[PDB]
Parts: structure tokens; C-alpha cells; sequence
């Protein structure tokens, strides 16, 4: 069953599930801890169990963040109301020996295992970088004697997270909805650490620096995410064929992206230009403004309904909204609000000055 | 997938080598067409002193040439001035009066049935293979005289310099259909003149616009010819430009992976050979 | 382990607590990169550890540019919300007015067609860029350089083309009355009885393009 | 009669009502000529503005005295304030004289204009000078003309041009100096 | 396009995602609506060995083959990714052991080893840790003769020997397309065809993402069924001239208007070969 | 021609193939860039040509056949 | 990439080379037929560059 | 080269000179130190120089410097391996390098 | 491409001054004077840049 995250490009293109297992593929930088924060803040309070967040070799400061913030949340409830919490953290960060590091995702799991094996519920378990657990054994292996594997790693990568991540399921007895941030090293998604994680999730969101680059946040790559959620017998196949056209025109964009750098634009046809307007559309409509990241960026956040992103995506692949710019799209929450921009946006190239004097700025008053 | 990139540099080093034969090809093809274009522009003086010059007229009838190129690497030439098409054919129809759209260049016809396929007509294509001649241009011209209308529109690119090609429209009355109805004000313009023709004035000047339409195509299909050749040369410097920043992206990319396998293949020696000893 | 080289070193580099003393250490790595590539290995391993970068990009660097801030990828999130309160005012012009000149640099830098909307965009950005590049070993104080912005996001530096704008800016931090920096340092942010005072006192400025 | 107020100045006000406001106005071709035809001036008492163009050439542009030119009516001969004349000539020879010294084109047929400012604008098609013709072809062809007269009535006329352009082509090789 | 016979071994090789479990899935659930309507003699049964899987993955596909029907023929022999690695180096022949008594009494398997690659990873594991000195990719030397063991036991054996058959379908899994890695190499050189996936071609919309140019069967058109060899070699010659006048047309120099015409019909072949999954035909 | 070099130069060269190579090397090299712009034969520019044409007179002055030197 | 456009057998006419391939063993006509079919093929490879 | 080092800090430290010092190659300088480095059998580093190659050239470099006595300024070739600046030879040896002169031909 | 009386009075100012400055780089050498015949210049560092 799925998890509505109110995210677009997630919900739309490579939605989650209920019990499954989520990664975040992501290359230093690129935005997989704002957006572990924002399903935190979307699909952690509305879930109604326990969560566990695990910090696995990440920022100390990051940690006094999540922490903080969660007691004025009144996720974590201190002194006698302590049992009114919600949330339990186990922190490993990157401060910590890398024995410590290599074993704080385990004591991770065994919390929330207990929450699903014994209090039999649902939980949620955040573990952020379970590449640094990956990366903990590699530095452990090297004195333990063992002749490294391809990159560097341990010869035993394989197994060593596969013993780990096949214990992060749900059982008939409860459910872990586990998220985990997927750090890859230089950018590479063939390095081994995020090569052999790929097979332990259920939806990978991959996010990529280029798309971020572009200015738009959450860098999700459409063409690289993926969940086995999207599939016509479970979601539906309104919503299947939107994001299988959604992709299918993104595709065809980037197939186009060689020749529009080299020969322009005006050599395409123009079946083809109504590919790169609708592709370029859509691209900035998979953009969000986050609750999480209306501190840093001025923009306060947008939940968007499942029901609200197929119906939005399907108007733009339909054609409906063909005459829009394509700067209406970016950063706004769902279709009714493309339009509340796109006519701010023709009402400014109109008004713009004319505030000479007779404002509050009298030298006497 | 080292040899992968080592392919694309392939590709990106032979298009910024075409990319900038076509920059050049098309530099000697505006010069030789200059001493062309030159000369040809002073046969359309005589015409716009002696019938003036009247784009906005209420015509019943109209045929409106959007003249472009054959082929297609000229940079948005050829729909600009479809774009300047429409900016013109929506203007002058203050009556609704019936418009032919014809199209001179082969880029012209899969453009303008974009905006208006029910009015177009005509499609004149090869015209630049082998040259520009005035011969060709009245028979173009006379098959839009086939065709009767009261005012004539050439759309096309005025090969100013090499940088800027300011669009044209020249307009072109039909010679009592609504010449002379323009120029009779509180008498006549044209009546300054003693006729010296075999039969009327009536119809001299019927020769004498068909004369004006022949002239002014010939300009407009060699102003922009020239005009097209002189944006395809600044496509083709805009697109080297563009392989040689993909190419240089791609050295960087490339060099990157030349020390990463030299690197993998020497620790992959290492390890076989510290496993023995 | 050349990860945990320098994550047990930069998080050394905290804002202690109130019980531990209310110190702070703050802590500027420094990482040279080769041909521009920021997906090297060292560098994004400290990318991953530290809050923020400041990019320095070679290309601006060689048109003059300096301090050559890549504004599009240089980020402080942690340091943002903890700025000077007059700058924070001045700089989401400067921020947005800078974001809308990438973006519109992005489009035509060659002479295609120009609108007048575009120019000045390209107008405001070549002022708000020349605007922020300063000289070595000479560190402006917060409160000039808030004025010097607001002189610039604002109007008070459009006549001058773009080659006096840094001539213009000691010809704006000479000229204000030196009272007007001692209450913006004072108080921290334009109160609106400065801010039209200010106005004032960059209407009363002579500036060298004209 | 005066139901258009058209003009270049018109039709750029009317045009920003219609189009784009991003799309400056289209050129005219009155934009590139600096000479008018009612814009008093441009004689200089001797010698008049003779403009003498083909499709493919600018023959001449510099003023002459006298131009000798081919009507159908016959050859005439323009002086400087000229009266305004729209003529069409026949084919034969225009003789652009400056003085003691006369250049003579053989021309093909196709309209002078003289303007009311003493401008002439003559305006042919294939306009060779007498030099670069030879004497010996031409009849050869028009012996061929005066034989092929079928019943075809497009080449009726066309035999008819062909007839009257060697006829004057013969006469006027025969009085060279 | 690249058909199938009984005893041979068929490489499905691509990138992650790319529908290579599809593939092999609607192969095994085809094999019982056949078995419904052939004699008891000429049906297949399969083996699905699923090495370095998740159990939620195996327990999704013992869900759909119980549901289909297709699990009273399919054994599953599942090496999960928190199995010792000698369990998922030995979980291939462990299959292949169970496949081959069906092709040594008369009868006809089917095997796929889902990820041939994470069984290559599993035995690295234990080669390195019993100290054998490593080559490429910190790969044992023997890493062809353990692919080349396995998978020669897919054969078609005599009619003295009983007629059955195995026939093997290998998983590889790619890194970037990089069909020139050290395991993809030494599987394409032992397997007779090859089945590459696109990860380009499964979000243009053509999915089961089949690379035509790139997928090869090298038994051929001999063990194929003759209703579509007929059929498909018009089909197979109208999509290789498909390829390059939709590598020309993607740049929009010129049009012939008779290269247009396979350009207009291989566009309807493509999307004639387009497939929903787990609905075999 | 472009990257076979020789660091000693033509302080070794026979002189009187000193006179004539000096310029061979010089045609050859302008050649060089001219060269894959000789399939735009039909599109000309008739100084490119000079050069065009007489650097492909000196490739086919080169050529030898094997075990017959000169 | 001979494979993929069909011709087969797939040689490399380019690429495949022999030491019967001189004058002096197989004849002018058979050595000079060789280098000419050779010379043909390689300069198609040059314009398909520019064909393409 | 450190023999070429030691002859121009004499005139440096004992004759209080402004020595010039001509490293020609200092590229093969890094080469041989990679080249004892490898028959020494240390681990090379990346591309496959020496793992002290850093202070391979560091410790040369250094010595190159003015004092109060005279001065030593080095004008050293460099070479380009394969046409790549960011080579770790030619990046380690241009963080020593104070200006460039290129010849051009 | 477009030739050189093409561009602008400034531009050919500059030609002529960039002309006259790629010259002014060129320097005989003392060490070259016996193969050359031209007497070395040294050149002190105001003059350089009061001639610039
Ligand atoms: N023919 C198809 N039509 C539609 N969807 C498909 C098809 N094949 C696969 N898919 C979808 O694509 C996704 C990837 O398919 P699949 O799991 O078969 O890939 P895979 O190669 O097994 O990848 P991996 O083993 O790396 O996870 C699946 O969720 C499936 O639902
Ligand atoms: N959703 C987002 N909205 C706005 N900015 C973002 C978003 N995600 C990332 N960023 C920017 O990119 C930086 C990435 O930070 P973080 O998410 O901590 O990266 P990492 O993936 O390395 O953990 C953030 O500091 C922020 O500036
Ligand atoms: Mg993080
Ligand atoms: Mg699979």
C-alpha cells in the first residue's frame, strides 16, 4: 500500500510504500538530508507509531538540529512526560571511531526491531548514510587483515550490508517503513557501496548534482528513481500512465539535449519543440518547496495530495497548460497554483515602479 | 566505459570541424552573393518612388509571400519572419478579406502550415540550387498574378550587414484594382505624369506592376538568400563554440578516467601481488 | 580512513552549549581542486563534513572578478539565520537580483535580441557584480558594507555605467555622514527612521559616472 | 477616394495593436531610398540624375546631360526639368551622353520614368552595350523569324518580339562611329 | 526477434531496473499456460534460483507464481543477500542439480539464475578470505570456468540419452550499459544468444526494453516457430531499417519522403513489440 | 606529418632537399587545416583552394613503394 | 559495427590485412584491385562523417 | 638535481649571490624519484608516482628560496605528461612554481 | 572571414597598436650575437615600461 509523502516527483515517479524499503541515493551536497528531514516532517507525524532515527556517521551539528527541533515539535517530550514521545535517536556520527560507526546502524535496527517484534507496530526507521557503515567496515578491514576487494572495500561488502538491511523489513508481526540516505562517493553510482544497495530497497529516489544545478530542488533524478510501486495493479492506472508519460517525454528531452547544445533549438521540428517546452515545464513541475527548507530559502513549504500531482502532470502531458512560461512551474505546490503564478509573473512585467513619494518615508513625519 | 568517452570526443572533434567548414562555406557564399544583392537593389527604387509605398491597405484579395531558405541550418531565419508573418497577415485584415499564403524556400511550407494552412496555397521550392535569376522570378510571379489580388506582400530579410537582417515587408498594388484608388487625392499623383505607353494608362499600368511584383521578389528572394547565408554563419560560429566547450568538458572527463584506470589497474597489481608475499 | 582524517577534525569545530561556556570554534578547510572538479574525491569528502562551501571559480577569477565567488553554488545554510540583520535586508535583493542575472546570462549572452526587461537585468547584474568585488587586505567593515549594498539593490548607482561602481562605492562610504554607520552597527538593522534618513544621505552623494 | 490613409508612418502606429509588443516594426522599402520623386530640387541646372538599372546591374547612377531614349512612340531625348514621363520603350538603343563623350546601350524594352524632380529612372531587363553584340548572328535568327509564323497566337506575339528586336538591333549597328 | 531453443543457454544482461527479471518471470508463467495444452511429454519445468536477493523480493515472486499458477512447476532455490556466501556461490549449482534431473529422465527444464553476477561477487568473497590472490576487480582467476561449469549443463541431450533438455537463462547485471565488464564478458563469450536491455529504451516507452541491434540468439531462426519465421524476417530487416533513418531525422537536416516511409512502419513495429508485464502471449 | 617530429632537426638534412623541404613542410602544414574541408569541393574559396589543392599534390609526391628506396 | 548493418561475413575490409597482399605475389591486378576497393571504402568513412 | 642544488646554496651561503639554478626537466626529476621509489617496493600512489611525491619535489623546492644571505631563483622546464595539468606531477610541481614562461612556436 | 579594411577605425587601432607591441616583445641576445650579427640588448626595467 502506498506512503503519500506530499512530495511530487516522489509521489508521482517513483512512489513508496507502506512497509518497504526507501533509499536516497546521493553524491555530498546534492540534498538527501533535506529531504530525509522533509519525510520526517510529512510522513512522520500523520504515521502515528514509533520512529527510530538512526544517525549513522553523519553531522554532529545535524544532530543537535533534529533533536532540537524535535522537542519543540513535541515529538520528544522531556522529563516526566518522556513516555508521550514518539521518536528515539541513536547517534553514531562522523565524530566516532570507526568501530562506532560500523555498528550504530545495528543498535539502530534492534530498536526498532523491538517496536515490531514485541510491541508488534509500525515504525519508522531514518537511517541517515548507511553508506558510513559500509565505509566503517572498510576501515576496520584493512587492519584486520583481509585482501581488499574492487574499489578499496572489504571483500565481505556484500554481505556485511546484506545481513544488516535484510533484518530492516516487515514482518507478519509489525512493519518497519524504513528511509535511509545512500551517500555515493565522487558522484559515482557504480562505486560498489551504492551498487550493492540498490538491490535491498524497494524505491530508490536517486538524486543527481546536474539537476540540482539547474536550481531544482529535490534533485531527483525521474529518469533514475524508481520503486516497485509503479506498476498499474497498484497504484492504478491513471496515475501509472501519467508517470510512465512523464517519463516518457523527459526521455525523449534528454535525447534531444546534444544537438540542442551544439545546433540550438531552431533546428529542431516542431513535434520535437513541443517535446522540449513540455519537458522543460514538467521538469521545473517535479520542483517543491519544502517546509524544511523554508528557513534557508524564504519560500514557505507545499504539501501536495496524491490526487493533485496526477491530475497536474496529466494536464501538462494532455497539452492544458501550454500556455504558461515555463518559470510559472518551478517551486509551486500543484496546478492551481502554477496559475496564481504564471499571472503574478504577467501582472509584474507590467508594475514595477512609480514610487517616487507620498510613502513613509517624510523627512518630518 | 573508457572507450565510451573516448568515441564521443570522436564525434564532437569531427562536428566542430564540419560546424566550422559550414562556418566558412557559408562566409564565401555571402560575399559572392553581395555583389549580387548589391546590385539588385537599385531596380526596386524606381518602383517605391512612382507608386510609393502602401502596406496597410483594406485589399479584398491578398497574397502574402513569406520567402525562406531551402535548407535548414540558418539559425531561426526562417521563422522569424513566419513569425513576422502572422504579425503582418493578423494587422492588415481589418475587413476580413480572403489572404493567399504562399511560401518561397523549402523551410517555408512546414512552417506556415503551422499558423495558416487554409490559406496556403502555393509552395515555390529549389529556388536557390543552382542561382537567383529575374527569368525565375517572373515566372514565380507570374504564377501569382494566376491568381488575381489587389495588394501583394513579399515578407523577407534584408541583408543589411553580416550581423543584422532587418525583416521586410514590400507591398505591391494591383494597378487600378487599388493603385491609382490610392494615389487620387484632390486629384492624382500619378496624373503628373505623361503616359507614353502603345495603349492606356490603365494599362501600362498593368504592365508596369507586374514589372514592380518581378522586381521586388527577385530583391527578396536574393536579399535573403544572402541574409541566409549570413545567419548560417553565425549559427555555424555559435555551434563551434558549443563543440569546443562539449569538447573541452569532455578532455577534463576524459583525463579524469585516464588517471582513474591507471590508478585501478596498478592497485588491482598490488593487492595480486602482496597476496603472494 | 581519509574520511575520518577530517571529520574527526572538523567536528572539533562547534558552537558550544550555555553549561560548557557558550564558546566557539569556527573552522575554514581549504581545498584545492583540480581543472575545477568539485566530484574528486577529497573534495567531496569534506563537502559531506563542512555546513557550507565558498566555491571560487577560475573563470571569474580571470575576468577580475575577486573574491571570485560562485554565487550559484557557494551556500551557508547554517550561517544564514545567523547573519547581520541589516545585511540580511539588503542581501535578498542582492541574492534574487544576482539569481535572475545567472539565469538571464543563461539564455543570451550573443546578441540574438535583447528586451528592455532583460537589459536590465544585465544592467542591475554587471552593477551588483562589480559592486562585490573589493581588494586584498583590506576587510570592510558589516556596517559600510550593508550601506554599500543598499546603495546598490536600491537605485543610487544606476547612472554610473559599470567601470565607476567601485570608484562610486568610496564615493558613497566617504560621503554618507559617519553617524549613519554607528547606528546601523548599533542597532543591527535599518529601522525605518534610518532608512529614510540613509535615502537622504545617498540622494546627497556625488558619484563619479556622469 | 481617400479611404486608406496607408503610408510606411501608419502602418508602424497600427502594427503595435496587432502583433507582439516584443516585435519591432518591419522595414519598408522606403527606408532605403534617399531620393523622392514630388521632393523639389535634384536638377542643378545642366545636368540631371539619370538612374539606368537592369535586374542585374547599376549601369549608371552619376548625372548626365541628355539621354536618348527608345519609345514606342520613337526615340526621344530628355533634358533636365524634363516633364514627368512614364514611358515604355521599345527595344533600342538608350545613349547616355555627358558632353562630347556618349555611352549607347542597346536595351531590350522596359520603362523610363522621368520624375518631377528631372530624376530618370530608366529600367530594363538585358541592357548590352553595342560593343559586346555581333553583327552576324543577328540576322541569322531573324531569317529564322521571318519564316517560323505558325498559328499559335502565344507565338504570335512572341515571333513579333522576336521580329522587332532584330529589326532595330540591324539599324542600329549600321550607324557606329 | 531473438528466439529460443530448448538447450540453450539465453544471457539477460542490463542495467538495474531494466526489466531482466521480467523477462525471465514471464518465461516461467508462460510455461504453465503451455503445460496445460501439450502432452505430458514436452513440458517445462522451472528453476528459479534467486542469488544475493532480497527475501522480500523472493517472498513477492512465490506470491505471484502461486497466484498465476506457476509454482506446481517451478522449484525456487533462494540464496537470500544475509546468506553465507558459499550460499549464494552454491545456490546456482544447486538449481542447476535439481533442473538437470528433469533433462536426465526425458523431460525439459528451465532454469534462471537471477544474477550471475551476485554469485560472482559471493564467490569473490570467499576466494579473497581463503587468501586466493585476486585479479581483475579483485576477482579470482577461476571466475570464467565458474560461469562456464554452470552453464554448459544447459544442453539438449540425444534421444539415447532421453531427448530432454535445460535451458538456461543467466542474469548479468551492467553498471553503466558497461557491457565490457570482467563477469558480462566472460558470460556473453559462454551463453549462445544474448538479451541486452536498455535503460534509454525502457523510458522512451519501449518496454521489455529489448536492444534489437544489440540482441543476438545464435541457434537462430532453427529452433523457432515457423508461423513467425516467415513472419519476423520481414520484421527483423524493416526495424535494422528503422535504426539509421531515426539517427538522421533526430537532428532534422532533410527529408527523402521515401526513408520516411520505414520511418512510419518500424515506428508501428517498435510499438508492436511493446509487452504489459506478466501477461505472456 | 603533424606529429612525426625529429629533435635534431634539419641540421642533418641533405642540403638542397634543405631548399625545397623547408617550404614542403610549410605547404604541407597550412595543408593540414584545410584538409577535411576538401569534401566542399562544390563550396569554394579559391585561396583555400591553392592550398588545398597543392597539399594534396604533395601527399601523393610521398607515397613510395616498399623495398625499392630512393 | 559490419555485423550490425548486415553484411556478412562481418570483415573489417580495412582492418584485415595479409602478407599476400603485395605485387610481387598475387599479381598487379589482383594487388592493385585491392588497393582500390581499399581506398574507396576509406574515403566513404571520411564523408560519413559529413554524411551523417 | 640535488647536486645542482647543493652547488648554487654555496654561492648563495658562503658567496651571498643571486644564483640562478637551471633544473632543466624538472619532470624527470619526478620521474626518477618515482622510479627508486618503485624499486624500493613502496605502494605508488595515484596515477602511479612514488606515494612521497610531495615531498619528493617539496624537499627540493624548498631549498630553492631567498635568504638574507643571497638568493637562489630556479628557472625549471616542466613537461606535461600526456597534455593533462591536473597530472599529479604537473599539479604538485605547480603549487612550487612562481611564474610560468611558455614558449611558443 | 570578413576581411580587413572590414571592422572599425578602434579595432584597426588596436591591430596597429597590438602590431607594434607583438614586435616591441622581440629582443636581441647577447649570447646570440655570434651566430647573428645583432648586438645584445639589455633592456632595464624602466625602460620597459616607460616604452610600453
Ligand atoms: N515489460 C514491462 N512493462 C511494464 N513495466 C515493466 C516491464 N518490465 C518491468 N517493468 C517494471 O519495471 C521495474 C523493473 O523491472 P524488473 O524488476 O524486472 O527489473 P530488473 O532488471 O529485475 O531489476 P533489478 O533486478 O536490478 O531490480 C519493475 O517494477 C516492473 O514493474
Ligand atoms: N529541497 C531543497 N530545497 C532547497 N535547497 C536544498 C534542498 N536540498 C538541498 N538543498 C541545498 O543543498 C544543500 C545540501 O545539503 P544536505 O541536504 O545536507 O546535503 P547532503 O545530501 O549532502 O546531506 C543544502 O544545504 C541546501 O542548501
Ligand atoms: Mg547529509
Ligand atoms: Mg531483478
Amino acid at each position: 500500500e502506498i506512503l503519500v509523502t506530499g512530495i511530487k516527483v516522489v509521489d508521482l515517479l517513483a512512489p513508496y510504500q507502506r512497509g518497504g524499503k526507501i533509499g536516497l541515493f546521493g553524491g555530498a551536497g546534492v540534498g538527501k538530508t533535506v529531504l530525509i528531514m522533509e519525510l520526517i516532517n510529512n510522513v512522520a507525524k500523520a504515521h502515528g507509531g514509533f520512529s527510530v532515527f538512526a544517525g549513522v556517521g553523519e553531522r554532529t551539528r545535524e544532530g543537535n538540529d533534529l533533536y532540537r527541533e524535535m522537542i519543540e515539535s513535541g515529538v520528544i517530550k522531556l522529563g516526566a512526560e518522556r513516555g508521550n514521545s514518539k521518536c528515539t535517536l541513536v547517534y553514531g556520527q562522523m565524530n566516532e571511531p570507526p568501530g562506532a560507526r560500523a555498528r550504530v546502524a545495528l543498535t539502530g535496527l534492534t530498536v526498532a526491531e523491538y517496536f515490531r517484534d514485541i510491541e508488534g507496530q509500525d515504525v519508522l526507521l531514518f537511517v541517515d548514510n548507511i553508506f558510513r557503515f559500509t565505509q566503517a567496515n572498510s576501515e576496520v578491514s584493512a587492519l584486520l587483515g583481509r585482501i581488499p576487494s574492487a574499489v578499496g572495500y572489504q571483500p565481505t561488502l556484500a554481505t556485511d550490508l546484506g545481513g544488516l538491511q535484510e533484518r530492516i523489513t516487515t514482518t507478519t508481526k509489525g512493519s518497519i517503513t524504513s528511509v535511509q540516505a545512500v551517500y555515493v562517493p565522487a558522484d559515482d553510482l557504480t562505486d560498489p557501496a551504492p551498487a550493492t544497495t540498490f538491490a535491498h530497497l524497494d524505491a530508490t529516489t536517486v538524486l543527481s548534482r546536474s539537476i540540482a544545478e539547474l536550481g531544482i530542488y529535490p534533485a531527483v533524478d525521474p529518469l533514475d528513481s524508481t520503486s516497485r510501486m509503479l506498476n498499474p495493479n497498484v497504484i492504478g492506472a491513471e496515475h501509472y500512465n501519467v508517470a510512465r508519460g512523464v517519463q516518457k517525454v523527459l526521455q525523449d528531452y534528454k535525447n534531444l539535449q546534444d544537438i540542442i547544445a551544439i545546433l540550438g533549438m531552431d533546428e529542431l521540428s516542431e513535434e520535437d519543440k513541443l517535446t522540449v517546452a513540455r519537458a522543460r515545464k514538467i521538469q521545473r513541475f517535479l520542483s517543491q518547496p519544502f517546509q524544511v527548507a523554508e528557513v534557508f530559502t524564504g519560500t514557505p513549504g507545499k504539501y501536495v495530495d496524491l490526487a493533485d500531482t496526477i491530475s497536474g502532470f496529466q494536464g501538462v502531458l494532455t497539452g492544458k497548460y501550454d500556455d504558461l512560461p515555463e518559470m510559472a512551474f518551478y517551486m509551486v505546490g500543484d496546478i492551481k497554483e502554477v496559475k496564481e503564478k504564471a499571472d503574478k509573473m504577467a501582472k509584474d512585467i507590467a508594475s514595477r515602479k512609480e514610487a517616487d513619494n507620498k510613502k513613509v518615508s517624510e523627512e518630518l513625519k | 566505459s573508457n572507450q565510451a568517452v573516448k568515441q564521443r570526443i570522436r564525434a564532437i572533434k569531427n562536428i566542430g570541424k564540419i560546424t566550422k567548414a559550414m562556418k566558412m562555406v557559408a562566409a564565401s557564399k555571402m560575399k559572392n552573393a553581395q555583389i549580387a544583392v548589391e546590385q539588385s537593389r537599385g531596380l526596386v527604387d524606381p518602383f517605391v518612388r512612382l507608386f510609393g509605398d502602401f502596406p496597410a491597405v483594406n485589399s479584398n484579395k491578398s497574397v502574402v509571400v513569406a520567402v525562406t531558405s531551402d535548407k535548414g541550418l540558418c539559425g531561426g531565419l526562417n521563422s522569424n519572419i513566419t513569425k513576422y508573418t502572422r504579425a503582418t497577415l493578423a494587422t492588415t485584415e481589418s475587413e476580413g478579406k480572403d489572404v493567399v499564403v504562399v511560401s518561397i524556400g523549402d523551410k517555408g511550407r512546414s512552417q506556415l502550415t503551422r499558423i495558416e494552412s487554409q490559406r496556403y496555397q502555393l509552395a515555390i521550392a529549389d529556388t536557390y540550387k543552382v542561382r537567383v535569376t529575374f527569368g525565375q522570378a517572373s515566372l514565380i510571379v507570374e504564377e501569382l498574378i494566376k491568381h488575381n489580388p489587389q495588394s501583394y506582400q513579399i515578407l523577407f530579410n534584408k541583408f543589411r550587414s553580416a550581423i543584422s537582417f532587418k525583416p521586410t515587408v514590400a507591398t505591391i498594388l494591383s494597378p487600378d484594382l487599388l493603385e491609382k484608388q490610392l494615389e487620387d487625392v484632390t486629384g492624382n499623383s500619378l496624373d503628373a505624369y505623361d503616359i507614353e505607353a502603345s495603349h492606356e494608362r490603365s494599362d501600362v499600368l498593368r504592365d508596369l506592376t507586374e514589372f514592380h511584383l518581378g522586381v521586388t521578389l527577385y530583391n527578396a528572394m536574393l536579399e535573403n538568400n544572402c541574409s541566409e547565408h549570413a545567419s548560417r554563419m553565425s549559427a555555424m560560429e555559435n555551434s563551434t563554440k558549443s563543440a569546443g566547450e562539449m569538447l573541452g568538458k569532455l578532455t577534463l572527463d576524459y583525463n579524469r578516467k585516464r588517471q582513474a584506470t591507471i590508478t585501478t589497474e596498478l592497485i588491482e597489481i598490488i593487492a595480486g601481488a602482496s597476496a603472494l608475499m | 580512513d581519509v574520511f575520518y582524517l577530517h571529520s574527526r577534525l572538523l567536528e572539533r569545530a562547534a558552537k558550544l552549549s550555555k553549561e560548557l561556556g557558550g564558546g566557539s570554534l569556527t573552522a575554514f578547510p581549504v581545498i584545492e581542486t583540480q581543472a575545477g572538479d568539485v566530484s574528486a574525491y577529497i573534495a567531496t569528502n569534506v563537502i559531506s563534513i563542512t555546513d557550507g562551501q565558498i566555491f571560487l571559480e577560475t573563470e571569474l577569477f580571470y575576468k577580475g572578478i575577486r573574491p571570485a565567488l560562485n554565487v550559484g553554488l557557494s551556500v551557508s545554510r547554517v550561517g544564514s539565520a545567523a547573519q547581520f540583520p541589516g545585511m540580511k535586508q539588503v542581501a535578498g535583493t542582492l541574492k534574487l537580483e544576482l539569481a535572475q542575472y545567472r539565469e538571464v546570462a543563461a539564455f543570451a549572452q550573443f546578441g540574438s535580441d535583447l528586451d528592455a526587461a532583460t537589459q536590465y537585468v544585465l544592467e542591475r547584474g554587471a552593477r551588483l557584480t562589480e559592486m562585490l568585488k573589493q581588494k586584498q587586505f583590506a576587510p570592510i567593515p558589516i556596517e559600510r558594507q550593508t550601506v554599500a549594498v543598499y546603495a546598490a539593490t536600491k537605485g543610487f548607482l544606476d547612472k554610473v555605467r559599470v567601470q565607476d561602481i567601485v570608484a562610486a562605492e568610496e564615493a558613497v562610504i566617504s560621503q554618507v555622514n559617519p553617524a549613519v554607520f554607528k547606528i546601523l552597527k548599533a542597532n543591527g538593522k535599518i529601522t525605518p527612521a534610518l532608512d529614510a534618513h540613509l535615502k537622504a544621505e545617498l540622494r546627497k552623494v556625488k558619484l563619479p559616472g556622469a | 477616394e481617400a479611404a486608406a490613409p496607408a503610408g510606411p508612418k501608419e502602418f508602424t502606429e497600427v502594427w503595435n495593436k496587432k502583433a507582439p509588443s516584443t516585435l519591432i516594426v518591419p522595414e519598408f522599402p522606403s527606408n532605403y531610398t534617399a531620393v523622392k520623386a514630388v521632393g523639389e530640387g535634384q536638377v542643378h541646372g545642366d545636368a540631371f540624375p539619370v538612374n539606368f538599372y537592369t535586374p542585374h546591374s547599376i549601369l549608371s547612377q552619376a548625372q548626365k546631360d541628355t539621354v536618348v531614349l527608345p519609345g514606342v512612340d520613337g526615340y526621344f531625348g530628355v533634358k533636365a526639368s524634363h516633364v514627368p514621363t512614364i514611358a515604355q520603350l521599345k527595344p533600342g538603343v538608350v545613349e547616355l551622353h555627358s558632353g562630347a563623350e556618349s555611352e549607347k546601350f542597346f536595351v531590350s524594352g522596359g520603362f523610363a520614368f522621368v520624375h518631377p524632380n528631372g530624376v530618370t529612372d530608366i529600367c530594363v531587363l538585358e541592357a548590352a552595350t553595342l560593343d559586346q553584340v555581333d553583327p552576324a548572328a543577328v540576322k541569322s535568327a531573324l531569317a529564322a523569324a521571318s519564316a517560323a509564323q505558325p498559328t499559335d497566337e502565344f507565338e504570335q506575339a512572341a515571333n513579333r518580339a522576336a521580329i522587332e528586336l532584330y529589326s532595330a538591333l540591324e539599324s542600329a549597328v549600321e550607324a557606329k562611329a | 526477434l531473438v528466439p529460443i531453443g530448448r538447450g540453450q543457454r539465453e544471457l539477460i544482461i542490463g542495467d538495474r531496473q531494466t526489466g531482466k527479471t521480467a523477462v525471465a518471470i514471464d518465461a516461467i508463467i508462460h510455461q504453465k499456460n503451455c503445460n496445460e495444452q501439450v502432452p505430458k511429454a514436452q513440458r517445462v519445468y522451472c528453476v528459479y534460483v534467486a542469488v544475493g536477493q532480497k527475501r522480500s523480493t523472493v517472498a513477492q515472486l512465490v506470491k505471484l507464481f502461486t497466484q498465476t499458477g506457476a509454482m506446481r512447476y517451478t522449484i525456487m532455490v533462494s540464496a537470500t543477500a544475509s546468506d553465507a556466501a558459499p550460499l549464494q556461490f552454491l545456490a546456482p549449482y544447486s538449481g542447476c542439480a535439481m533442473a538437470e534431473y528433469f533433462r536426465d529422465t526425458g523431460k525439459h527444464g528451465l532454469i534462471i539464475y537471477d544474477d550471475l553476477s551476485k554469485q560472482s561477487v559471493a564467490y569473490r568473497q570467499m576466494s579473497l578470505l581463503l587468501r586466493r590472490p585476486p585479479g581483475r576487480e579483485a576477482f579470482p582467476g577461476d571466475v570464467f570456468y565458474l560461469h562456464s561449469r554452470l552453464l554448459e549443463r544447459a544442453a539438449k541431450l540425444s534421444k539415447e540419452l532421453g531427448g530432454g533438455s535445460l535451458t538456461a537463462f543467466p542474469v548479468i547485471e551492467t553498471q553503466a550499459g558497461d557491457v565490457s565488464a570482467y563477469i558480462a564478458t566472460n558470460v556473453i563469450s559462454i551463453t549462445d544468444g544474448q538479451i541486452f536491455l536498455e535503460t534509454e529504451l525502457f523510458y522512451k516507452g519501449i518496454r521489455p526494453a529489448l536492444n534489437v541491434g544489440l540482441s543476438v540468439s545464435r541457434v537462430g531462426s532453427a529452433a523457432q516457430f515457423p508461423g513467425m519465421k516467415q513472419v519476423a524476417g520481414t520484421l527483423k530487416l524493416e526495424l535494422a531499417q528503422y535504426r539509421e533513418v531515426a539517427a538522421f531525422a533526430q537532428f532534422g537536416s532533410d527529408l527523402d519522403a521515401a526513408t520516411q516511409y520505414v520511418l512510419e512502419r518500424g515506428a508501428r513495429l517498435t510499438e508492436m513489440l511493446k509487452q504489459k508485464q506478466f501477461a505472456p502471449i
